[PDB]
């Protein structure tokens, strides 16, 4: 179009605002718009990291896009000072604070994790606030608390790099196949928590599941981790049944209702509607007792440190302190009916809040900074990996092997100058240390980092003279045992092919890695890496016999989001090509008695569950009848309810 | 595939050929890791170090100083694109194997990463007058970075709508063909009038017509030999299912050599899946010119004006040509057993068929002749089912007809 | 240490992102917004509006027993009271209501239900789109719409004028907007309003006769009915928009017409209402109705946000005038470029509520039987405190928060989704087109960033871009075409 | 053959059981036992103990007037044009009204009713008919005195009804599906009938617009239990009745596997020990002993965390089975040939966190698949006679081609295995 000629360089020369999310990625201008397109998708897929680093190749924006982004911190919005702490329980507590100037009170929390949504979520570094104590003045750039992104300057961290080599391995590196070693599956250590609410109505009672008979808790205490993927249980009690079900309360029965989760008590929250006479002449409730007397003495203990400042109108507050004091004031009160999903309920119901750390699953994704997607294959020892044993750097050791099958069709000749330059930087280190002298040293380390980016250079040039000997080369020491950190711009100022051609004419002391064993020399290099979130847990559906319909049918179930069953359990259904396919044999008989076996017939299935139980478990000799399907009959009822009638032949 | 044919088709060849096939594999694979296959960048550099052809090469440019037409640029890149191949071909390099081989390298792919990158079309489909000089190793315009991401978002629009295609005529297409079945008797007894006429063009019909028989010059069906040539040009006799005098199924004549391996399946079920797969994989690339004659493939087989207008031989001469066009290659008998179910003709019985003149040999609308078919089983499970029960147009109430569905109900 | 370095060297970059952009949301207030929403009930004159405003949130609970009840649904809301006024009789009734909104948290956060909802950017047009053959005013009450079809007309010697009208098609009828004109300031005060009245004559077939041979070489002539007919200047006429408006006058060339008839503006109030109700007692009744309604066709908010000159846009006749004065270059304009376009926020918000708010004074317009007062104490009484927020979660103005790592200003804060309440797009093929990408996004859009799921349903906005202040934001403040 | 239209007598057919009185469904916060939600002989939604069947059929009495049959209205309007006009009977001034006092009377053949029209029902025939077009039609109508008029009516078990009583916020709703609806008005409007008991000319008057909004609501009952019973995908004759549910399935996400024939695949322990559920729970009652529900206690415990006997009971599973214990593989969506598979288990996987199902990599053409993601599904199988019969969809059946008898492509091998017997060759 016109404003396809309209457009030009000049007018958006040396300025990236037209780009947006490839600002997080560098070097975009030699890459695909699919790819592209993939990664834009991917950085909406990420997900935390328990060992999450800063990249090597940085494109100046990541520290941008983190201190903008705001919700992964607290930052104080002015200068305050704190009046008073208070802690509801062990792993939590609140803090009371007063503006410097404005003399307004605010309120500040802590917790161990942070619930995103249901299974995402990520766990506080809370180190800042809980170093904090009483009668201290706090800043406005102080932050109290942080994720494990940022780092300890507010450095951007949203993936971790791992050393890399294209490899084809035993023909298992087929299509977007992974291998990764056990010790970098180790740090792509993910968390994890789920919050589940349990209702524990009259009838309805618990079982006392963990400890002895004086110790009677159902449910794990904060510090407990979950046993046998159990919280709690309940048994539906009878009156008449109270001779025999009733009887052994510390063992489960077969026909009761538990919950099933993973990881470790963070917080519980309790709401309760009956009244505490109950509890008191209750023995299989008194850890809910507990927990209420524990959580109304926080409640008392708020009300009267705070009622001094809610009393005083001359005082200013903010509209969430008056809503916390109102809500504990609420607690504390008697007659206070809570009413859930707008109908009250009887007994109580309580919420657990549950935190996990889970390493890598085999199957689980892992995509670099190009869309270079991929699937966890099989994981290794890593003295089953190939290594590197010449020279210098005799010893090293590669964690993943990609898939060298193509990059030439996936369009993102990217990943290739960042593994290139990051063995560059490797060599450059290895020289650097080789160095005698602090001034030779610096004066090497410039020049190469000169011959990749000049600016940068310059940036560098002043950060050394601007350091202090001693502090220098406690730097030198952070290069060689790190590495150097290169400054890549996304679309304006990357390196080309030029550049890398003179830096390999110049660095003739550049060599191919001479793996041991292996025939070829391969190349090993830092990429970034990411860890996705579609994991093979997510779809897991597998059903033996579940409640059926109406129709005498199967039919899926709401079991799974109230966490009473392990596994999601939702049957699969037979459609049109299936049908066809399996009538591409000619076993039309076969295909039916199948059908009628499985689900569409009572009695049959009813046959086949009998016959299958007993009988040689290793030898199946089945017997169907000829009872009519309920299928054919509701369909009979059909038709002759239309008006319409039945005659065969 | 020779093998199994001094063998004798027997299960135990079978069995033995997969377990030689999965070892294979498994050697394959200890020898991969035991040699190296990776990829750099730094071989291509060391390359053109050694050979400044490779080097000008990948250091070249459209001559812009002159305007350039798409036709030009197209012949320019594909002769440097040939050129790059045959290079790194000839010379030793750490990925002369992988081109050798061709396992994971695409032409196109390389020739646009290396060389330029070359005009691209617009999300209507016509070329940018501005081709992008630069290539992807090289580097990008802001104006190329736009075209390229158009590119990609036409891409992404194309696919989804693909994917909502849904896969729709397979449904009527296996819903209709399925019930066809195969009886075991030596020869239909057709007359010889009703053994369809073909002429042949070029070798690609006698692929479409082997393990068949035509009659010789003294009216002999002789086995068909696509390597002969001397069939050239020539309008001769084949027998086929769409005119097999057998009322209980199709003849072993019809079928031709292939019959014996195929006794155990449903063969009408093996030529619709065999034709729908290919079809509909190759439309959708298309999609994703040569797409015109698929659709034309769609409308014979559906909108039947072709065959209001026409004759049996007429329309499957036609629809070996359609399918020569298209590029897919399918045994030709299937295609016939295709136009077999889409036979229709006023008396159900096929012995008349064996006589001197045939019925009257009509042919409709493919939703049309499953609804004709007088089983009411199959036109019940099809659509449109409101006017069959509840209006008399159909006459549902007084067709009637055993069928393999009929035992399903 | 390193990571000193690296904080230093990302302090000492230039290139930084558009900071009130980002919190931009704080900045727009729900009572400035909701202003109109009130107004728009001024079209039927009982109510008369006061105004509303924000209850403070500063409520302090005390001790009491009174078997009250909370709920874990956790929802954060301020209360707005709207106060409008009712006299009937001598005594007046100041009606107030009371509806719940939303606060915003974390500076960017909706907390409803014990949920987390986010609002997000919208994406619409400024106002006059180009579809079909029609010209079209997007408006939140009616979209105005005209449409034109071609003309041949044949002179005194029988000079044939292919010419093109612009009829109005409004209130379910085709209604041309000189015959509005022409009933509202009669045909002398439609030509001399547009400052066309000296150039255009009329006379009768004898009066036509007379009319010398050097008026005609001066003005083409346009026979009106086999005895009337009217002259326009040959240099006036030149204007392909002056064709436009003596094609539509042409139109106005009713086969049936008196010299009287041509001279009273009460017959051309028959004449409307005919074309609204053939009935001849409604004719004057509903023509004059359909005036005052065609009067509350424009909104005070369209016309602050509409580029054009305040003259053009004084009232609604104004606005005709304007679109028609122009009307062959405002139908070549881009469909596409974001000059054209907008960003709504706080506005869809509210329209529910506008909608129930339209509903009652429909169902006041409809009044009949019913005294004023009893009918406005019915209509404020539909409304509930709870009624906002239940159409808002009903409608699925925020989404539900689908995120899953702490990185929001890239997929929260700067997200758009084109389509929406009040949008037009679907399955169809100019869709299509819509989801084909455009120049003009570059630089103030995200080119590559659309959803798999849907292309181009939503992206993400440039950090970089800086929408221009007091354009009700607006990517640029001049329209597309100036119309220089 | 198959089930075979026909509008039989309903008076030899019905039953005085299944005949409902005119009752309210609701009574008293209780489902009366006359109306349409009777549990005398209707069934039970709650309880599935119910011994009569779901395919209990109810009845309603219309014979004191006999009233034409909606299925065949359709084709009456197209033997006689606008039927629906001569049955609507608006000559009538005592409650209809002058109204329009302008009408079409056509020989007086409109506005006669449903009783009229049925008795000079041939005539009416004979003045509408067409010996070229509706020839068919009428001669339709002539092997079929029998079953035009309609004496019984039936309704639909309330089981099989999804027509629920909630309990609404503002109050209880009987939130019924719109079938019932009708044929409440049907049944109520019935009862102005049985209501009628007095004679006199004004009722009838009035009765025989009744009998015209009887067969109105009868058309609205056939058309609205077709519109979605038996219509479309979401229908019942397309949902269920060719492909249903199956209660022993699973799923799940397949990935690479290498040193084992292409025929071997193995499973995680997890979903094997879900599937074959019964089969452990023999050999566990078998060599325990003990009764079969401590026997499904240990399972239970097996299945919630690794245990190292119940992996060894399974191996003496896998390897004494006669058939191996095999399974069908689909990907959804199939649409090629031999995308479905028949495959014989080989190993368990021990560690209990692997979800993943491990494949060999020349099976990844064949149902055209790949590691990216897929979802693919898994039907076990039991019978020796089913194993046999499916052992023509073991893969070895597909190594030949259909189509020309080669040696298939799809289980040649793939890339990576092509580039190293290239290596190793050249
Ligand atoms: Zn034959």
């Amino acid at each position: 179009m016109d404003d396809i000629s309209v457009i030009k360089n000049e007018d958006y020369e040396g300025s990236h605002r037209f780009l947006a999310e490839e600002l997080l990625m560098p070097n975009a201008n030699k890459t695909d718009g699919n790819r592209s397109t993939m990664f834009c998708s991917h950085l909406a897929q990420a997900v935390t990291l328990q060992k999450a680093e800063p990249p090597l190749v940085y494109t100046n924006f990541e520290n941008q896009v983190g201190k903008y982004s705001t919700a992964g911190y607290r930052k104080a919005n002015s200068n305050y000072k704190v009046i008073e702490k208070i802690y509801k329980n062990d792993y939590n507590y609140v803090l009371i604070v007063q503006d410097q100037e404005t003399g307004e009170y605010t309120l500040f929390e802590r917790a161990e994790c942070e619930f995103l949504t249901e299974h995402y979520g990520f766990q506080w570094d809370n180190d800042k606030i809980d170093s904090l104590k009483k009668d201290d003045t706090i800043e406005k750039d102080t932050v109290l608390y942080k994720n494990t992104c940022y780092d300890e300057n507010m450095n951007f961290g949203y993936g971790v790099n791992l050393n890399a080599a294209y490899f084809s391995y035993k023909n298992e590196t087929l299509e977007d196949a992974i291998v990764i070693s056990e010790s970098a599956a180790k740090k792509l250590g993910t968390f994890s928590v789920n919050k589940v609410k349990v209702s524990v109505n009259t009838n309805d009672i618990l079982l006392n599941l963990y400890g002895d008979n004086e110790n009677y808790k159902g449910f794990p205490d904060i510090g407990e981790h979950i046993k046998n993927q159990i919280i709690a249980s309940r048994r539906r009690f009878d009156y008449n049944t109270a001779l025999y079900e009733l009887k052994n309360l510390n063992e489960m029965r077969d026909s009761d209702t538990p919950f099933f989760a993973d990881g470790k008590i963070v917080d519980i929250e309790i709401f309760s509607n009956v009244p505490e006479e109950e509890l008191k002449v209750q023995k299989y409730n008194e850890q809910v007792l507990y927990y209420i007397n524990k959580q109304k003495e926080f409640s008392n203990n708020v009300y009267q440190k705070l009622k001094k400042i809610v009393e005083g109108k001359d005082n200013n507050v903010s509209d969430k302190l008056l809503h916390f004091y109102n809500n504990c004031k609420m607690r504390i009160d008697e007659n206070i009916s809570y009413t859930y999903q707008n109908s009250k309920f009887s007994g109580f119901i309580m919420e657990f809040t549950i935190l996990e750390e889970e390493p890598l699953n085999k199957g689980s994704k892992i995509t670099g900074r190009y869309g270079n997607k991929g699937v966890i294959s099989k994981i290794l020892p890593d003295d089953q990996m190939p290594t590197v044993a010449e020279g210098r750097f005799k010893g090293l050791k590669a964690d993943i092997c990609l898939n060298p099958l193509g990059v030439f069709n996936r369009l993102n000749p990217s990943q290739l100058i960042e593994q290139e330059l990051n063995w560059i930087a490797k060599f450059i280190r290895k020289d650097m240390e080789e160095a005698g002298s602090n001034e030779e040293k610096v004066s090497i380390l410039l020049d190469f980092l000169n011959r990749v980016n000049k600016e940068e250079t310059e940036l560098m040039e002043e950060f050394i003279n601007s350091l202090n000997k001693t502090e220098l080369e406690e730097f030198l020491n952070d290069i060689i045992e790190n590495g150097i950190p290169i400054c890549q711009k996304p679309f304006f100022g990357n390196i080309g092919l030029d550049e890398l051609w003179e830096l390999y004419n110049h660095y003739d002391h550049i060599d191919y890695f001479k793996c041991e064993g292996i025939s070829t020399p391969l190349i090993i290099g830092e990429i970034y890496m990411v860890r996705l979130k579609h994991e093979p847990h997510s779809k897991f559906s597998a059903r033996s016999t579940s409640f059926m319909n109406l129709r005498g049918l199967p039919a899926k179930s709401k079991n799974f989001k109230e966490h009473k069953d392990l596994y999601s359990k939702t049957p699969v259904r037979i459609g049109n090509m299936e049908i066809s396919n399996l009538s591409l044999t000619n076993e039309m008989g076969s295909i039916m008695d199948m059908l009628n076996s499985y689900s569409n017939n009572e009695t049959n299935r009813r046959e086949l569950i009998m016959q299958l139980l007993t009988g040689n478990p290793f030898d199946t000799n089945i017997d169907l009848s000829d009872v009519e399907s309920g299928t054919s009959k509701i369909l009979k009822s059909l038709f002759t309810c239309l008006g319409l009638s039945i005659d065969d032949v | 595939t020779t093998l199994l044919e001094h063998f004798g088709y027997s299960n135990e060849i079978k069995s033995i050929i997969k377990d030689v096939i999965s070892e294979l594999a498994i050697f394959s694979g200890d020898i991969n890791v035991t040699f190296g296959n990776t990829v750099s960048i730094k071989s291509l550099i060391d390359l053109g170090n050694k050979v400044k052809r490779f080097r000008e090469l990948l250091h070249y440019r459209l001559p812009n100083d002159e305007a350039l037409e798409f036709n030009d640029i197209e012949a320019i890149i594909k002769k440097n694109l040939d050129e790059i191949m045959k290079i790194l071909s000839e010379t030793d390099n750490m990925l002369r194997y992988y081109i050798d081989s061709g396992a994971g390298i695409n032409s196109k792919q390389f020739g646009q990463v290396l060389s330029l990158v070359g005009s691209k079309p617009d999300l209507f489909g016509k070329i940018i007058p501005y081709p992008i000089n630069t290539s992807f190793l090289r580097g990008l315009d802001v104006r190329s970075f736009y075209i390229n991401a158009l590119g990609a978002r036409k891409a992404l629009i194309t696919n989804y709508q693909q994917v909502r295609n849904s896969g729709y005529l397979t449904r009527k297409i296996s819903m209709l063909l399925m019930d066809t079945k195969l009886i075991d008797l030596d020869d239909c007894g057709s007359h010889e009038n009703n053994y369809l006429s073909i002429n042949v063009e070029n070798k690609d019909v006698l692929k479409r017509f082997s393990k068949r028989s035509y009659l010789n010059n003294n009216g002999e069906l002789v086995e068909i030999d696509i390597n002969d040539e001397s069939l050239i040009g020539q309008v001769i006799k084949i027998p086929s299912p769409t005119t097999c005098a057998s009322n209980e199924g199709v003849c072993r004549k019809c079928y031709g050599k292939l019959f014996d391996i195929n006794k155990d399946l449903n063969i009408g079920m093996i030529a619709v899946l065999l034709l729908t797969d290919p079809l509909t994989q190759r439309l959708l690339s298309a999609k994703h010119e040569l797409s015109k004659p698929l659709r034309e493939i769609k409308d014979l087989i559906e909108t039947n004006k072709y065959i209001k207008d026409h004759n049996v031989n007429e329309v499957v001469n036609y629809f070996i040509y359609l399918l020569n066009e298209s590029g897919i290659n399918i045994q030709s008998v299937h295609s016939e057993l295709i136009i077999r179910e889409m036979m229709k003709l006023d008396d159900s019985d096929r012995t008349q068929f064996k006589n001197d003149k045939m019925p009257d040999y009509e042919i409709f609308r493919i939703t049309d002749a499953n609804l004709k078919g007088d089983s009411l089983s199959r036109s019940l499970l099809f659509e449109q089912v409101k006017k069959q029960l509840t209006t008399l147009d159909y006459d549902t109430f007084n067709k009637t007809k055993s069928s393999i569905l009929d035992k399903l109900l | 240490m390193i990571s000193n370095f690296r904080k230093f060297h990302g302090n000492k970059n230039q290139e930084k992102f558009n900071e009130n952009l980002i919190l931009n949301k704080e900045n727009e207030s729900i009572l400035n917004y909701l202003d109109p929403i009130c107004k728009t009930l001024e079209i039927i004159p009982e109510i008369t509006y006061l105004g509303s405003s924000v209850e403070p949130i500063n409520k302090v609970y005390k001790f009491n027993k009174e078997e009250k009840t909370s709920d874990i649904e956790r929802s954060e809301l301020q209360l707005i009271k709207m106060s409008f006024l009712i006299e009937k009789d001598d005594k007046k009734e100041e009606i107030n209501k009371f509806i719940y909104f939303p606060k915003l948290i974390d500076s960017q956060y909706f907390i409803i239900n014990g949920n987390r909802y986010y609002p997000i950017y919208q994406l619409l047009d400024s106002g006059t789109y180009r579809t079909n053959k029609a010209l079209t005013l997007k408006t939140l009450l009616m979209p105005i719409v005209l449409r034109e079809k071609k003309e041949t007309f044949d002179d005194i010697n029988g000079e044939t004028h292919t010419m093109l009208n612009v009829d109005l098609d409004l209130f379910k009828s085709k209604v041309p907007f000189l015959i509005y004109f022409f009933s509202k300031f009669g045909f002398e005060g439609t030509l001399e309003y547009f400052g066309l009245q000296d150039l255009i004559h009329v006379l009768m077939k004898e009066d036509l006769d007379q009319l010398d041979e050097d008026e005609i070489n001066d003005n083409v002539i346009f026979m009106i009915t086999k005895n009337i007919s009217l002259v326009v200047d040959k240099n006036f006429f030149s204007n392909k928009n002056n064709q436009i408006i003596i094609a539509t006058l042409l139109n106005c060339f009713n086969t049936r017409i008196k010299i009287d008839k041509i001279y009273e503006k009460d017959y051309w109030v028959k004449k409307l209402g005919g074309y609204f109700t053939t009935n001849n007692s409604n004719k004057q009744e509903k023509g004059e109705g359909i005036i005052l309604s065609f009067e509350r066709i424009l909104d005070e908010w369209t016309k602050k946000i509409l580029r054009t000159e305040e003259k053009n846009k004084e009232d609604i006749y104004s606005v005709v005038r304007w679109m028609i004065n122009n009307y062959l270059a405002l139908v070549k304009q881009d469909n596409m470029n974001l000059a054209n376009k907008r960003i709504r926020l706080y506005e869809y918000l509210l329209h529910p509520l506008l909608i129930k708010f339209s509903k009652g004074t429909y169902r006041v317009l409809n009044n009949r039987n019913s005294n004023k007062f009893e009918k406005i104490k019915t209509i404020f009484s539909n409304i509930q405190e709870g009624f906002l927020v239940k159409k808002i979660i009903n409608n699925e103005l925020l989404r539900y928060d689908n995120s899953v790592n702490s990185i929001s200003l890239f997929t929260l804060i700067l997200r758009y989704t084109q389509s929406g309440p009040q949008s037009p797009f679907s399955s169809n093929s100019t869709n299509n087109k819509l989801r084909g990408l455009h120049p003009s996004y570059l630089g103030r859009l995200g080119l590559t960033s659309t959803s798999a799921g849907d292309p181009g349903a939503s992206g993400s906005l440039t950090p970089f871009l800086e929408l221009p202040e007091n354009s009700y934001m607006h990517f640029t403040e001049e329209p597309e075409i100036n119309l220089n | 053959m198959g089930k075979k239209l026909s509008l039989i007598d309903f008076n030899e057919i019905y039953n005085e059981e299944n005949l409902i009185t005119r009752a309210n469904p609701i009574e008293n916060h209780e489902f009366s036992d006359d109306g349409i939600y009777s549990e005398r002989i209707f069934g039970s939604y709650n309880e599935d103990d119910d011994d009569k069947d779901i395919d209990t059929i109810g009845w309603i009495n219309i014979e004191p007037y006999y009233i034409i049959n909606p299925i065949l209205f359709t084709i009456i309007k197209k033997c006689i044009p606008s039927i629906n006009k001569i049955i609507n009977y608006q000559q009538s001034i005592d409650q209809n009204g002058e109204n329009i006092d302008l009408t079409e009377e056509i020989g007086e053949d409109d506005y006669i009713g449903l009783v009229k029209f049925k008795d000079n029902f041939d005539d009416l025939l004979e003045k509408y008919t067409d010996k070229k077009k509706y020839q068919k039609e009428y001669d339709f109508l002539i092997e079929n005195h029998d079953k035009i008029f309609i004496n019984k009516l039936p309704v639909f078990s309330h089981k099989l009804r999804p027509a629920t009583l909630l309990t609404g916020s503002k109050g209880k709703v009987l939130a019924f599906d719109e079938i019932n609806n009708y044929y409440n008005f049907v049944i109520e409007y019935i009862n102005q009938i049985n209501e009628g008991v007095v004679s006199d000319d004004s009722i009838d008057l009035l009765l025989l617009p009744l009998l015209y909004n009887m067969q109105f609501y009868a058309n609205n009952i056939l058309t609205r239990i077709i519109s979605e019973y038996l219509r479309g995908k979401k229908g019942f004759l397309r949902k269920n009745i060719m492909g249903s549910r199956i209660n022993f399935s699973a799923r799940n996400v397949i990935t690479p596997l290498i040193g084992h024939p292409i025929d071997e695949v193995a499973m995680p322990y997890k979903t094997f020990a879900e599937l074959y559920k019964f089969q452990l729970i023999n050999l566990i009652s078998k060599v325990k002993g003990i009764n079969y529900n401590e026997a499904l206690k240990f399972w239970e415990k097996g299945i919630l965390g690794f245990n190292q006997e119940l992996y060894n009971y399974m191996e003496e599973l896998i390897t004494k089975t006669k058939g191996g214990c095999t399974f069908l593989l689909n990907r959804n969506p199939t649409i090629s040939i031999g995308s479905i598979l028949y495959l014989k288990i080989g190993l368990i996987k021990k560690d209990y966190k692997d979800l993943t199902l491990g494949i060999s990599n020349n099976l990844l053409s064949a149902l055209s698949g790949d590691y990216d993601g897929d979802v693919l599904n898994i039907i076990p199988v039991f019978d020796n006679k089913m194993k046999e019969h499916f052992s023509l969809l073991s893969p070895q059946n597909f190594l030949v081609d259909r189509n020309n008898g080669r040696f298939n492509g799809d289980f040649d091998l793939q890339k990576d295995q092509i580039l190293g017997i290239f290596i190793l060759n050249n």
